[PDB]
C-alpha cells in the first residue's frame, strides 16, 4: 500500500496473509469470510504469464496479523488449506475478468479479539454503496511504493471512481465485473494498492446497518499510485452467485 | 449472524480513526 | 530469514 498508513490493532480482523511455504514469503492478501472460508484474486493462485499455478500444499493462510514478518504467537493463527475454487470464468489470458477464488481451509480458525469475518454485500448494498464518490478502504502487507515494505499492516481509504474515468485511464478493458477507485490528480490526496497486496479486501461500512462489507477484491494496477491511474477491483457482489454456488456445493 | 462487526470497535463501540472518511463521503 | 520462522508444525 501506497501512501497509506499504519492499520491499528484489530482494525482489519478479516485480514488474511498468503504465505508461500518454500520460499518463506508473502504471496497477497485475503480475507476472512467464515471459520473455513478464505477469499482472494484468481491471480494470486493462478496466473500462467508468470508461470504462477499454486496448489493447495504450497500455501498457508495467516489470520489475525499485524507485524509483516513476525511470528505473532498466540494472536495469529496459521491454517493450511482443504482447497482452492477458481472462478470457471476467470480470464487470466486478456484482462483478468473475474478475478476471483475461494479457499476451504482444512479447520475451522478460532474468532479472537484479531480474528473475525467480513460480510459479503447483498444486491441492495452494492447498489446503496458502490457509487462514485463514496469510501471505501484497502488493506495489505504489499509494497510502500512502485519501485520499501511495511513493519505492519497498512490501510489506505479511497473513493470509487465513474466508470466513464476508469475506463479512460487506461488501453485494458474494463468489464462490468471490476470498478476502480483512486483519487484523481486535482484532488491532491494520493494513496492505492501495489505488489503484495492483490488478493485483499476493499470495505465499505454500511451506514444503515454499522457493518463492513466487503466490495471488492484488489486486482490490479498499471503502476502503484500513479497520476491519472486507479486501482481496480473485482465487484464481490456480481460474483455472489459463484461464492454461494462454491459454498453450498462444498 | 456477527459479520463485519469487530471485537475491537463496533462490538465495544470505539471508532477507529479513520472511519468517519468513510461515513462522510456516504451521500 | 526475512520472515520469522513459523513453528514447525505448520509446514
Ligand atoms: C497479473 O496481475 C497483475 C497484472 C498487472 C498488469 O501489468 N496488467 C497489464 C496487463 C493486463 O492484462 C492486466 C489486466 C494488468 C498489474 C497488476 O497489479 C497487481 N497487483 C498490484 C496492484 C497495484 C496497484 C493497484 C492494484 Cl488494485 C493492484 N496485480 C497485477
Ligand atoms: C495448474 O496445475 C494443475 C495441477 O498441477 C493442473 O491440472 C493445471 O492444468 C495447471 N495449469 C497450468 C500449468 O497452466
Amino acid at each position: 500500500i501506497v501512501e497509506g498508513s499504519d492499520a491499528e490493532i484489530g482494525m482489519s480482523p478479516w485480514q488474511v496473509m498468503l504465505f508461500r511455504k518454500s520460499p518463506q514469503e508473502l504471496l497477497c492478501g485475503a480475507s476472512l469470510i467464515s471459520d473455513r472460508w478464505v477469499l482472494t484474486a484468481a491471480h494470486c493462485l493462478l496466473y500462467p504469464p508468470w508461470d504462477k499455478n499454486f496448489t493447495e500444499n504450497d500455501l498457508l493462510v495467516r489470520i489475525g496479523k499485524h507485524s509483516r514478518t513476525r511470528y505473532e504467537r498466540n494472536i495469529e493463527k496459521i491454517s493450511m488449506l482443504e482447497k482452492i475454487y477458481i472462478h470457471p470464468r476467470y480470464n487470466w489470458r486478456e484482462n483478468l475478468d473475474r478475478d476471483i477464488a475461494l479457499m476451504k481451509l482444512k479447520k475451522p480458525v478460532a474468532f479472537s479479539d484479531y480474528i473475525h469475518p467480513v460480510c459479503l454485500p447483498d444486491r441492495e448494498t452494492a447498489a446503496s454503496l458502490l457509487q462514485a464518490g463514496y469510501k471505501g478502504r484497502v488493506t495489505g502487507w504489499g509494497n510502500l511504493k512502485e519501485t520499501g515494505q511495511p513493519s505492519v499492516l497498512q490501510v489506505v481509504n479511497l473513493p470509487i471512481v465513474e466508470r466513464p474515468v476508469c475506463k479512460d485511464s487506461t488501453r485494458i478493458r474494463i468489464t462490468d465485473n471490476m470498478f476502480c477507485a483512486g483519487y484523481k490528480p486535482d484532488e491532491g490526496k494520493r494513496g492505492d494498492a501495489c505488489e503484495g497486496d492483490s488478493g485483499g479486501p476493499f470495505v465499505m461500512k454500511s451506514p444503515f446497518n454499522n457493518r463492513w462489507y466487503q466490495m471488492g477484491i484488489v486486482s490490479w494496477g498499471e503502476g502503484c499510485d500513479r497520476d491519472g491511474k486507479y486501482g481496480f477491483y473485482t465487484h464481490v457482489f456480481r460474483l455472489k452467485k459463484w461464492i454461494q454456488k462454491v459454498i453450498d456445493q462444498f | 449472524a456477527d459479520c463485519g462487526l469487530r471485537p475491537l470497535f463496533e462490538k465495544k463501540s470505539l471508532e477507529d480513526k479513520t472511519e468517519r472518511e468513510l461515513l462522510e463521503s456516504y451521500i | 530469514g526475512d520472515f520469522e520462522e513459523i513453528p514447525e508444525e505448520y509446514l
